[PDB]
């Protein structure tokens, strides 16, 4: 019903392996370019 | 009669310690007419929270008079003999220096040393300057270029010593004390961190000798004799945004940490800034003006003004540039600007640095036209230097820069560095701090 079986699961095993690297890091950048927002401050000074 | 010679002949800067430290200096000319005055290693850098503006306080009644002879007195003494009193602080420097003919050179010497030493800082006369300091502070709060300078420092620098305004804090000056401010002057303006500088028509000898006889108070103990040094100031990538739709204009500066007085590559960081220079929109050269920036900036209406700067410290610095520009050309300038930046690190042409070492000589030249200037550039030089460096010897450094030279410093400085930025005004095309990082970066 379906050869591909074993190749399809040793793929479905780098895909995860993969998948889960790459969004780590992905997550990581960002965050990164984020930061500069995230933490901002700011204040409201009228000349009052 | 070539440059170089009178380059060579120009007369040397005799420098004498005294005995409780003092350093004297002074440049002899020619001229009827002289400038001496006292350099002090001073400055709101050495404040802290609770004194900040002191030292600005003090600038303030410098000249209100001494104890021996007050206020109408001073005055009226120096006036009568045509001397002129000016003074000034910055964050890392102070100074109160006087014009007059060389003739009365001693007499000048030991109105300057009453003035450091015998401050009256009268009670009353405190309270008043104190309302008029308030008054600078509300007048120059209109000087976007020196509103947007403080800011620049005030988040370059955030958190430590330099991060202060010269002027001060307002509560500050509000409640500064007859005490605080005896004691940043006792505490402070001490021989061994002073120097006697002088310029004009003086002979080194009347003066060294004039000097010891108004500036004694000997000290005891060795601390009074060291010269302390100051925690670090640490640099910090970031930005301050001061938004106002209201303002005119827009105002905006960016800057990367510089070396410190001391390091060498400040010359080669100067020959740089000369070639990316300034612009105005009454410079008549206009599209042919040889600055790349300051054409776009003409080409494209840029810009109001700009302007590239490399403000030395002691440890540290700050190499970067300002422009004021309109509300809808923010971007465009800024794009453009950052653009040189990476010319300087990545493809400077010989062509380039030669002319704007000849800008920079030219430069050099003419900060010591007249006697001030030379007496501020001796009163200076020792101060940051521990020494005097020649218009000889500048030129000599000068000369050794070339463009892969250029290169490698502004690529060390600059390239790929978080630089501090302060905006003020119409601010709303320049944007986030991510996009003008990445403009730090490739060609
Ligand atoms: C079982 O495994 C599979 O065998 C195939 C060969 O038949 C290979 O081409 C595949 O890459 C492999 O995963
Ligand atoms: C999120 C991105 C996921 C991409 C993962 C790439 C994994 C696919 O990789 C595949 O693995 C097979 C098993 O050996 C090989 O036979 C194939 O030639 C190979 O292309």
């Amino acid at each position: 019903a379906e050869p591909e079986h074993d190749q399809r699961k040793r793929m479905g095993l780098k895909m995860l392996l993969i998948s889960a690297l790459l969004t780590s890091l992905l997550y990581y950048m960002k965050r990164h370019k984020w930061s500069v927002l995230k933490s901002r401050k700011m204040a409201y000074r009228p000349p009052k | 009669a070539t440059y170089a010679q009178t380059l060579q002949n120009i007369p040397e800067t005799n420098v004498t310690t005294l005995d409780n430290g003092l350093r004297v200096a002074s440049e002899e000319s020619s001229q009827p007419t002289c400038t001496v005055g006292v350099w002090i290693g001073a400055g709101s850098r050495y404040e802290n929270e609770k004194n900040n503006g002191a030292g600005y306080f003090v600038e303030h009644l410098a000249f209100k008079g001494t104890k021996k002879r007050p206020c109408a007195a001073f005055e009226k003494e120096v006036e009568s003999m045509g001397a002129h009193f000016n003074g000034y602080t910055s964050r890392e420097q102070t100074a109160f220096y006087i014009k007059a003919l060389s003739k009365d050179m001693p007499k000048v010497v030991e109105l300057l040393a009453d003035v450091v030493q015998n401050c009256a800082l009268e009670e009353s006369q405190i309270e008043k300057e104190r309302g008029v300091i308030l008054q600078e502070l509300k007048e120059m709060d209109n000087d976007m270029t020196n509103v947007t300078f403080d800011y620049l420092h005030a988040t370059a620098f955030q958190g430590t010593a330099l991060a202060r305004t010269v002027e001060g804090t307002t509560e500050n000056i509000k409640h500064l004390t007859r005490a605080d401010l005896a004691s940043y002057i006792d505490t402070h303006f001490k021989a061994p961190r002073m120097v006697l500088a002088a310029a004009g028509g003086i002979s080194h000898k009347e003066l060294v000798d004039a000097a010891r006889q108004h500036f004694s108070g000997v000290s005891f103990t060795y601390k009074e004799d060291a010269v302390p040094i100051l925690p670090r100031c640490r640099f910090t990538g970031s930005e301050i945004r001061a938004r106002d739709d209201a303002l005119p204009v827009a105002h905006v500066a960016l800057a990367v940490e510089g070396p410190g007085w001391a390091d060498p590559d400040n010359v080669v960081l100067h020959v740089a800034n000369a070639i990316i220079g300034r612009y105005d929109r009454t410079f008549g050269g206009g599209k042919h003006l040889s600055s790349r920036l300051a054409a776009l900036a003409v080409e494209h209406k840029l810009c109001h003004s700009f302007q590239t700067f490399n403000t030395s410290y002691s440890d540290t610095g700050l190499f970067g540039f300002h422009f004021v520009a309109d509300p809808l050309s923010i971007d465009d300038m800024m794009f453009c600007a950052q653009g040189e930046w990476m010319r300087l690190c990545t493809s400077t042409t010989e062509s380039e640095v030669k002319r704007a070492k000849n800008h920079l000589r030219s430069a050099m030249v003419a900060q010591l036209d007249g006697t001030t200037p030379v007496c501020e550039t001796i009163g200076s030089h020792l101060l940051n230097y521990g020494r005097r460096i020649s218009l000889e010897e500048w030129d000599s450094r000068i000369s050794a820069v070339d463009a892969r030279m250029v290169r490698d410093v502004c690529s060390k400085y600059i390239y790929d560095k978080c630089p501090a930025l302060a905006a003020v005004g119409p601010i709303e095309q320049l944007l986030d701090y991510n996009r003008i990082r990445s403009g730090m970066y490739w060609i």
